[PDB]
């Protein structure tokens, strides 16, 4: 699990000056190594990534 | 029976606006009898564009 940074990008044109438009930018990394469990008969892994 | 056995805890967090020039009051933290401990409260600040 993680929380997202943030890193605000901010408008330079004359509306977004007077208006202060900005803008939000989310991004996040995430990676793990685990043994595969050895079995007679096998399985499938499912991995899952829920924000 | 006036004596600390138990504790409680409140953690709010509130956005809103207030204008300018006004006493605008902001949160409310109920003390009951027989109670005491430390209390935290924080509040920023941001105003429009000038």
């Amino acid at each position: 699990s993680v929380v997202l940074g943030r890193q605000i990008i901010g408008a330079t044109d004359t509306a977004g000056v007077e208006d202060g438009v900005k803008r939000s930018d989310m991004a996040a990394q995430l990676s793990f190594t685990v043994p595969i469990p050895t079995t007679e008969l096998g399985g499938i892994i499912v991995t899952f990534a829920c924000i | 029976y006036q004596t600390k056995r138990n504790v409680r805890r409140e953690a709010r967090t509130l956005m809103g606006r207030f204008k300018a020039g006004k006493l605008a009051p902001v949160m409310a933290v109920p003390v009951k009898g027989s109670e005491g401990g430390m209390l935290s409260q924080s509040v920023s600040f941001e105003l429009d564009p000038i």
